[PDB]
RNA sequence: AAACCAUAGUUAUGACGAUUGCUCUUUCCCGUGCUGGAUCGAGUAACCCAAUGGAGCUUACUAUUCUUGGUCCAUGGAUU
RNA sequence: AGUCUCCCACCAAUUCGUAUGCGGAAAACGUAAUGAGAUUUAAAAAUAAUUGUUUAAAUCAACUCAUUAAGGAGGAUGCCC
């Protein structure tokens, strides 16, 4: 099980209209990721917090998983999730996360300042905390804050796909990643690939080699990509789909119809699941004795 | 869990590269002809830039990126040619090898960089520097006779 | 206020080694405090009555559970010895030949039709299950179900940490805080099932047969079913870790 | 009473996502060496270029390179980083590490190149253990 | 204490007469080595295997440390020793070691071909094995010969000076020293500084860091360098005396 | 103007190499078995780090990211 | 590690002159026998410190509070005898 949670979408503001070449390149990179081997892919949509958010719901998600990705998934064989990263610098008054969190699945953040970082670590209900590996770090990251945030939830994300962009960016990328690994105590680390084209994608072994050269062990990398990725997906799926982790609208009978796994069955415009009657009172309780 | 630093003490020694002039063979004479002085065109940003260029040229891209995160010159004065560079405990050997591989300054030629003392604290570095400076005066006083 | 500050700076340059630190780390207090540091009768009656009824009902439930647990074992052993497989045979046999031991055994045949329909009607009217299914609200229905009462409900264990607890259906008689009480039936099984909630997944299906044959696929999670509000709302929730749910994704 | 790691095998394969360009342009054995040297020089300095490695069983976008156990990390980190630009084809090339082996036991085909390599390294393994 | 065993003498042949400028430069570089901190110095003299050896014993060594460096010895307080390397290519123009082993103290070799390595590992009363680190190695350093020549007592010499000459030969020197480290398996490794100018000599820390980053552990560097240099000096002195 | 004092002492406790012991799995042997022996391997962890000394309490740790002992009107299978 | 407590000068006594279940110089300290309790309670929640979850609420287990002063002698009961 391999999860990639940082596939960028060729759009930053809602004023942009995505051409067919970009979605075709995304189709090609999804096919590339499926060729070598992958299990879960969640595309990212970066937007800024300062500008006004449109006062709509059915126009906030320009992904259309059902029309094009739903048309290609039956041939591909995997699932796609929508993710949004809130790049916050100053505490402005524009804040309507109650709609974006419910419309999207996973909500992440990209702070630039220290006050924004503190408020996103304490009060903002998010899932992943991403740092600008292209730019420098805001200030000296402390240990206690990151550890209490990991124990409270949100983990840090390392984007090894950015180091393939430029020549001078690799130094700052390494200087940020080493500091993040040192300050996070190597507990809440999730790795992603921020590649916009299939030309900058790698295999799982290349990722393992790069991360073990950076300083994190290989077994911990595999553990974080196997279970910590599934858990951070489950968190963002259950906090939105279900209530505050008390009642889930998904019923797993076997091992394939799970709230994060079963995506074509569970309705999304509502939260119902129309299934034929399979549980009455006249059937024998013991499953080993119950035979049809 | 704790940021471990390690300072390196280095010295600039000028060898008497002159075959037309015969030299006196003793301790303090060669100590004085090797510790003559540093040229005027000597600074901290001029030595840091030179060592960064040398490190990027010898090690490479990642080899310079991993060491240039905490590579700073804390204390250095051109009067005696003794400097203290800060670095990490993981890349200390790489910084020592870069100091060894220092070829020449952009304008000044014929010089050697010698690493003397390396430790993870500045107090012991200062103590060793004071001890070395006190030891230097002994041979001088003995040879002045 | 420049001169006295300069004078105390000259005062600190004698004792301390860096005189300008206490002002920057704010260690020189400008002020220091000098102060020693500094119709009731029926209510009582009904409260006592309620406390007594609770204390009696707890012991009564415990003794009922113990009696059922012993009677199941005794009757199962007697049936195995008696050369009897069918339930309709064992029931009548112990009726004619064991009068007392029959008054303690339960009768699931009457436990089904009263409980199931009285719960289904209540849940149908609560969730507003209408002939049409275009008047629904998912989040509000989830809030209602979290606030809903599950006494007399049918639940099935679909996933669990133990590979043997899964697949058990039963109607509950009481909702405890650590264990879950149900009743299951088989060919000779009439076991009162006490199942742990730490690490199990349940599910309940509501039948809908207006014209077609449909059913809602809902489910609950025991691990976080202990810190929910009961019968009302307005309780401060805390994010726990959302990490001990690995068994959900594993299998 | 232990074993000394001589080197480690690395199953490399140039993977470019353009068949229209792959079937047209050809790739030979000198291209692989040139790409390796360029990658080493672009990612590292002389430290990366001084890596000992040879070529065994060169095929169409398939190659087997033996790298010492001491610099396996240095090799595998530079392999996954560099991307060829304007070396021999207008389309950039990148390499994907299929698998790694440290005991010569690996499974591709029913050919005998592995077999004669194993012959040589057998008469050399017994020789190195005896001497 | 530190030991240097690879100080070259500015003279290749026997017809080659020394120049006062060369002697002055050698004095300068030895003073610089003593300035950086050293105790034992062993100057080396190169000769070709094709050249005719003299029919002398009183003239085999054109050094005579007692008359030239004997004043520096008791003034600055160091020692000097005699060492000669053999540039051997093919089995011809040779078959004489009993007379060259009595005059000098350390005998080295420089094989550059296929049969040169075999003849160096077969019947040569040598102590150190030196390769041309500047240019390419002859064929390939294998374990079958290196293990056999190290198990008897012959060590491999590494010249960290050849690296500081130019920029292009650095790649070849690195590719050769790493091959030697991989083949020798890091047991019999002795290091020397083959610099003739006082601008290409370094200290113990830099050399240790270089050899550590090049593939040798920190225990091997120190132990091998120190104890093996002392032991080769000791056995050379013993075979010279008796 | 000092009282300057730690079988670590002021944020130093570094670099590797070798040996024994422990957990499970792979096989062999005598006599089922043995704190049995011998290879083929992996692991030796996580929580976290002193700044004057001692005691009590609470809170973090040990899932292929080392272990050990006991209990369970917890369930699962079998005999009486 | 932790915003917890206390010792690190004495005081035949305005100085907790405190023979108070046991040990202890003190401890917002360890443990033992019995009874009861759950925003309807002595007090924990859904109008000093610490902890991601942060006692219980079928039975057990865990927390809190309310009683039992040290030593010697006589009688009764139960066990080996
Ligand atoms: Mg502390």
């Amino acid at each position: 099980m391999l999860v990639d949670l940082n596939v960028p979408w060729p759009q930053n503001s809602y004023a942009d209209k995505v051409t067919s070449q970009a979605v075709n390149n995304l189709i090609k990179t999804l096919s590339t990721l499926h060729m070598l081997g992958y299990t879960h892919i969640a595309i990212n949509f970066t937007v800024n917090h300062s500008e006004k958010f449109p006062n709509d719901v059915k126009l906030l998600n320009p992904i259309d998983i059902k029309r094009r990705f739903g048309e290609l998934m039956d041939r591909t064989g995997l699932k796609l999730y929508s993710r949004i990263t809130l790049i916050i610098d100053d505490p402005s008054k524009g804040q309507s996360l109650s709609k974006i969190s419910q419309a999207f699945d996973i909500v992440a953040a990209l702070p630039i300042s220290e006050k924004g970082l503190t408020l996103s670590t304490t009060n903002l209900d998010i899932d992943l905390l991403t740092f600008q590996y292209g730019s420098r770090l805001p200030t000296f990251l402390k240990h206690k804050s990151i550890c209490s945030c990991v124990n409270r939830g949100v983990k840090l994300e390392i984007v090894y796909g950015y180091a393939l962009r430029d020549v001078q960016a690799r130094r700052q990328f390494v200087s940020n990643v080493r500091s993040v690994i040192r300050s996070s105590r190597s507990r809440g680390i999730v790795i992603g690939s921020g590649a916009m084209s299939p030309l900058e994608c790698r295999n799982i072994l290349g990722v393992t080699s790069l991360i073990k050269n950076l300083g994190l062990p290989s077994d911990r990398c595999s553990k974080a990509m196997g279970d910590l990725a599934s858990l951070v997906l489950l968190n963002g799926r259950l906090r939105n789909k279900s209530h505050k982790q008390t009642i889930v609208t998904g019923g797993g009978s076997g091992n394939g119809d799970d709230v994060v796994n079963d995506v074509q069955g569970i309705d999304d415009v509502q939260t119902i699941k129309v299934v034929k009657r399979s549980m009455d009172a006249e059937q024998l309780g013991h499953a080993s004795k119950r035979h049809k | 869990v704790r940021l471990k630093s390690r300072y390196i003490l280095f010295e600039i020694i000028f060898p008497p590269t002159d075959t037309n002039v015969e030299e006196s063979v003793s301790k303090a004479d060669i100590l004085l002809s090797h510790h003559r002085a540093s040229p005027a065109d000597v600074s901290i940003k001029s030595i840091l830039q030179e060592i960064r260029r040398s490190l990027s040229l010898n090690l490479g891209d990642y080899g310079s990126a991993k060491c240039n995160s905490l590579l700073q010159l804390k204390y250095f004065s051109n009067k005696t040619s003794t400097g203290i560079i800060r670095c990490h405990r993981e890349d200390c050997d790489l910084v020592i090898m870069a100091l060894m591989l220092m070829s020449k300054i952009g304008d000044v030629d014929g010089l050697i960089v010698n690493p003397v003392k390396v430790s993870g604290t500045i107090k012991k570095i200062e103590q060793f520097a004071m001890r070395r400076n006190s030891k230097i005066l002994n041979i001088i006083k003995c040879s002045q006779s | 206020d420049r001169t006295q500050t300069f004078i105390k700076d000259c005062l600190f340059t004698k004792c301390l080694e860096d005189p300008e630190k206490p002002f920057n780390e704010n260690r020189f207090q400008d002020t220091l405090l000098l102060l020693p540091t500094d119709e009731s009768a029926d209510k009582q009656l009904e409260k006592r009555d309620y406390q007594r009824i609770n204390k009696n009902s707890k012991i009564a439930l415990r003794e009922y559970i113990n009696n059922c647990k012993k009677n199941t074992k005794k009757c199962l052993k007697l049936a195995y010895e008696n050369k009897i497989t069918d339930k309709e045979d064992l029931l009548h046999y112990i009726e004619e030949k064991h009068p007392t031991i029959y008054e303690s055994l339960p009768q699931y045949v009457d436990f089904v039709p009263m409980y199931k329909e009285l719960w289904i009607n209540y849940i149908k009217e609560l969730l507003n299950i209408t002939k049409n299914l275009k008047t629904f609200n998912g989040s509000l229905a989830l809030l209602k179900l979290s606030m809903a009462d599950y006494n007399g409900a049918l639940l099935r264990v679909t996933k669990s940490k133990n590979k043997t607890l899964i697949g058990l259906q039963g109607i509950v008689i009481w909702d405890s805080q650590k264990f879950f009480i149900m009743i299951v039936k088989g060919n000779i099984i009439d076991e009162i099932k006490c199942i742990p909630k730490k690490g199990t997944v349940f599910q309940f299906e509501i039948p809908i047969s207006d014209d077609d044959d449909s059913a809602l696929r809902y489910s609950i999670l025991g691990d976080r079913f202990k810190y929910r509000s009961v019968d009302r709302a307005g309780r401060k929730f805390k994010s726990r870790r959302c990490d001990d749910m690995l068994y959900y994704i594993q299998n | 009473k232990k074993t000394f790691r001589e080197w480690q095998y690395f199953k490399l394969s140039i993977t470019s996502f353009d068949q229209d360009v792959d079937d047209a342009h050809a790739i030979d054995q000198m291209t692989w060496r040139q790409w390796l040297n360029n990658a080493l020089k672009r990612s590292y300095g002389i430290f990366g270029e001084g890596v000992e490695y040879s070529f065994l069983h060169v095929d169409d976008k398939l190659a087997y390179i033996r790298v010492n156990h001491a610099d396996k990390d240095t090799f595998s980190s530079s392999i996954s980083t560099y991307i060829s630009t304007d070396e021999l084809v207008g389309s950039p090339l990148t390499v994907s590490i299929l698998q790694e082996s440290s005991s010569l036991r690996l499974l591709e085909v029913t050919d005998d190149d592995r077999l004669w390599l194993k012959k040589v390294m057998e008469e050399e393994e017994q020789d190195c253990k005896c001497i």
